[PDB]
């Protein structure tokens, strides 16, 4: 007779039902990734169709829950995410603009095109097309034209469709109770109802802009020593006073700077920590790249894979009539089943992606036995940063070398690590003044104090002062280039990045101390140490179950998100950037010197 | 049959070869509980009854004496002190289908706790809250009734396995059948120790003239000493007698 044991029945009978109609769509997205066929778009909309519209009415029923008595806390969390109307709220002429605009956005971004405007020649997709002009050229007029082949051919069509977008979806949240889209982002960090353990929606930015003044002296001397490698390939071109152009930083974004890598060198006379040509002559295979893989997860404590994955999951391109993309992604179809997605190569990237990608498939197994409900990462950053971990212990000199793909006599001096630490530097301290700043400007525009007329020159100002670009061509309001982006343009929170690095470090300065490591951060190693892995265990197994301020606890000890240690992975790469800069002009002010 | 229409079927006037079960090399929950596998082949008890039922790979440990969960609990409870044995083995190649196998329904919620060894077969709706449901589903009806999902490509945790529990209690029925006990290597004119069923001794093995008639075991001559067998498995008479022994 009371709505607590009402609430348990409902959440029993749902759980099952979900799950039978959650692997079906599983099942056929996996089969749209593999085999495409004109049928298996329509097979995979059809069983994902019915299975949107399955919780569409069990958020109908669970409305009638009142949560004022439910002193259970398991239920309690399964209840908030049941009970998200989403776009039951719009009415059905403004729930036809979603899937209208998204899909539209989606196709658009798929257009690629660099075939140059009064001379059509010949045009390719985006990974054929566009990587090739934007990691391999050193050309600043054609690169220019390459920022403008995309952010003028591709954006341009966006304006009267993403502000149309960003207007609708902003009028959610006060029919959801929240205050404005980007809050609504904000509440999966959103703990309520332990006492002391609450975090709040709206000190979440204050937290991330707290943390942003000790990532800023990293990136002050990180900005001030890659603009004097930089203008060796133009010398006339950029002024070594001001700020960089955004053609020139790795990506069409600068989200990744690692085709800098090649450019910004420090010291190339001594080889480089490559083991590409190694695999080669010991014959690998895509069978053998990812059994390395395995039993180095079973030595860190961790169960091994099922036998239900290798037989069953592709590892290589199959055949010559399945064009399907390969992108590494994770799945996690449910009822035990579990595949990687990904096309083998004997790469650098595609060995580490092996051990990155199965991270995921190792988290995904750990909160099995949750509820469906509850069958999740904590947060949105915690699924990301628990797959980059062991990324970033594989990469390690003393784990290639104890398979054997390293050489057995490899010195390890100051710049073999140097050389390895800016690689690293340059994809993860690069890249968190991109995510932060980018979400700043969402989580404004969503709140909606920035006109119609102020959007480029709020946003380039902030893009000129954060992150530190100079543009290399003034955009007027018609122009779309943040829209550009692949999260931004698909629904993806972004901020899940941010806190994927915050994340993916903390874990990694707890994990050491586990294994007792003697040494820095760089250096260390996870594997060959059960007590490392009952420490990351303990945590996984816990999923959206409990508040994820109670998995840092059970880590590192401290329940809001530090910082702290992450300075201490790049204090080899700190200190010589600091003698380094020593004469270089370190620190912009705000900076139209270039492009007055 | 499902969990919950788990049959009942009685095993007797017939003998039930164990053996062949150690050495099958395909069984992965071939245990026993209150007795062993060995010493339930010398002895057994009656009330044989077999129980099939499929239970879920990830649910196997929840059937156990001793043991409370969900279907221990709602579906099929195994009472305290169960001196019997589970075997179960995967039936993934003929108990599976594409889609989901929705043959196997079970009990999800019960107002009471099951009484061990209770099949129940009703039509009754739980009853959450306190206002009665009317047979329409309404916030407190919660159709107990739901049909597992088994696919061919369904991990091995949740993998449909196939078991069935075998029961033994020595009620106060005797003359009950028991497991294979095959046989020995007969020896002819050597003093050998014999213990056929019912009787046991000492002598010397040889054969015989005399006839024994169609219904008998065994047989004495004077004072209740006994000098021939007729064992069954031969269908041969046989003269039984003390081996030399003296005062030297
Ligand atoms: C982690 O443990 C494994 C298992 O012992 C180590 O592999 C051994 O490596 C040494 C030399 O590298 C060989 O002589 C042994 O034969 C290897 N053992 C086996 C079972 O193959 C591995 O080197 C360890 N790695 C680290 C970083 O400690
Ligand atoms: C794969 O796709 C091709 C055409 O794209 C189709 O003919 C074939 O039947 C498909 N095979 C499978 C196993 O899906
Ligand atoms: C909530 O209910 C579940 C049901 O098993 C129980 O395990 C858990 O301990 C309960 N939590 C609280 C805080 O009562
Ligand atoms: C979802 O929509 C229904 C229909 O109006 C409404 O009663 C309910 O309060 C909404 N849920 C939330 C969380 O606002
Ligand atoms: C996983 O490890 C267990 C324990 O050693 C072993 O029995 C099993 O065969 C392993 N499975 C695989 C696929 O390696
Ligand atoms: C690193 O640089 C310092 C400063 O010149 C030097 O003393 C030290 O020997 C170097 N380390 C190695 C391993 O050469």
């Amino acid at each position: 007779s009371t709505i607590e044991e009402q609430a348990k029945t409902f959440l029993d009978k749902f759980n099952h039902e979900a799950e039978d109609l959650f692997y079906q769509s599983s099942l056929a997205s996996w089969n749209y990734n593999t085999n495409i066929t004109e049928e298996n778009v329509q097979n995979m909309n059809n069983a994902g169709d019915k299975w949107s519209a399955f919780l569409k009415e069990q958020s109908t029923l669970a409305q009638m829950y009142p949560l004022q008595e439910i002193q259970n806390l398991t239920v309690k969390l399964q209840l908030q995410a049941l009970q998200q109307n989403g776009s039951s709220v719009l009415s059905e002429d403004k729930s036809k603009r979603l899937n209208t605009i998204l899909n539209t956005m989606s196709t658009i971004y798929s257009t690629g095109k660099v075939c140059n405007p009064d001379n059509p020649q010949e045009c390719l997709l985006l990974e054929p097309g566009l990587n090739e002009i934007m990691a391999n050229s050193l050309d600043y007029n054609e690169r220019l034209w390459a920022w403008e082949s995309w952010r003028s051919e591709v954006g341009k069509q966006l304006r009267p469709l993403y502000e149309e977008y960003v207007v609708l979806k902003n009028e959610m949240a006060r029919a959801n109770h929240y205050e404005d889209y980007g809050d609504y982002w904000r509440g999966d960090y959103e703990v309520n109802g332990v006492d002391g353990y609450d975090y709040s929606r709206g000190q979440l930015i204050e937290d991330v802009e707290h943390t942003f003044e000790e990532i800023k002296p990293l990136y002050e001397h990180l900005h001030a020593y890659v603009r004097a490698k930089l203008m060796n390939a133009y010398p006339s071109y950029i002024s070594p006073i001001g700020c960089l152009p955004a053609h020139l930083l790795g990506d069409m974004w600068g989200r990744f700077w690692t085709n800098l890598y090649s450019l910004t060198v420090p010291f190339g006379q001594k080889p480089n920590i490559d083991v590409t040509d190694a695999m080669v002559d010991q014959a690998w295979d895509a069978q053998r790249i990812f059994k390395e893989a395995e039993k180095f997860f079973v030595s860190v404590g961790l169960p091994n894979m099922t036998q239900g994955f290798w037989e069953n999951s592709m590892l290589t391109d199959p055949g010559n009539v399945q064009k399907a993309v390969c992108h590494p992604t994770a799945w996690d179809l449910g009822k035990g089943d579990f595949r990687i997605l990904m096309c083998t190569k004997v790469t650098m990237d595609d060995f580490l992606t092996a051990h990155h990608e199965m991270g995921h498939i190792q988290y995904d197994m750990a909160y099995a036995a949750q509820p469906f409900l509850l069958r999740n990462g904590a947060n949105e950053g915690f699924h990301e940063a628990v797959g980059e971990i062991m990324s970033l212990s594989a990469a390690t000199p003393k784990h290639l070398k104890s398979i054997g793909l390293l050489s057995p006599d490899f010195q390890e001096d100051n710049e073999t690590e140097i050389n390895f630490l800016l690689k690293q530097a340059l994809t993860i301290v690069g890249t968190l003044p991109f995510t932060y700043m980018l979400e700043k400007w969402r989580w404004m525009v969503f709140k909606g104090e920035i006109p119609k007329d102020q959007w480029m020159k709020k946003w380039w100002e902030m893009k000129r002062e954060i992150v530190g670009v100079v543009e290399p061509v003034p955009h007027d309001e018609t122009y779309c280039d943040p829209a550009s982006l692949f999260h931004v343009s698909n629904d993806y929170s972004f901020i899940r990045y941010y806190t994927r690095t915050l994340y993916q470090f903390q874990f990694q300065e707890a994990l050491c101390q586990a294994a007792k490591h003697e040494g820095p951060l760089h250096k260390c190693d996870i594997s060959n140490s059960t007590e490392a892995g009952q420490k990351l265990f303990n945590m996984l197994r816990l999923g959206k179950s409990e508040p994820w301020t109670l998995a840092l606890e059970n880590v590192v000890g401290a329940k809001n998100m530090n910082v702290r240690p992450l300075l201490n992975y790049f204090e080899p790469l700190f200190t010589w950037l600091k003698d380094q800069n020593k004469n270089s002009f370190v620190g912009w002010s705000t900076d139209w010197s270039p492009y007055a | 049959a499902s969990v919950y229409a788990w049959n009942r079927k009685r095993i007797s006037n017939c003998v039930a070869d164990y053996s062949v079960l150690y050495n099958s090399a395909s069984f992965s929950t071939f245990k026993c509980y209150g007795v062993s596998p060995t010493k339930l082949n010398d002895l057994c008890f009656t009330n044989v009854y077999a129980d099939s039922f499929v239970i879920r790979g990830d649910e196997v440990r929840q059937i156990a004496p001793g043991q409370t969960g969900k279907i221990a609990d709602y579906n099929y409870k195994l009472p305290d002190d169960f001196t019997g044995c589970v075997i179960a083995w995967n039936s993934n190649n003929l108990d599976s289908k594409v889609g989901g196998n929705y043959n196997y329904l079970y009990r999800l919620f019960r107002k009471s706790n099951l009484k061990p060894f209770e099949r129940d077969i009703s039509t009754e709706i739980y009853q959450a809250g306190s206002t009665p449901c009317n047979g329409v589903e309404g916030f407190n009806c919660y159709f107990p009734l739901q049909s597992y999902g088994f696919q061919p490509t369904n991990g091995v945790g949740y993998q449909p396995y196939r078991v069935v529990v075998l029961s033994f209690e020595l009620l106060h029925a005797p003359a009950t059948v028991c497991g294979p006990k095959k046989s020995t290597n007969l020896v002819k004119n050597k003093c050998v120790n014999f213990n056929f069923n019912g009787l046991t001794g000492t002598g010397v093995l040889t054969e015989s003239n005399k006839k024994f008639l169609p219904f008998q075991q065994f047989g004495r001559d004077i004072a209740d000493t006994t000098d021939a067998v007729r064992d069954p498995q031969t269908l041969e008479i046989l003269d039984i007698t003390p081996c030399s022994f003296g005062g030297v």
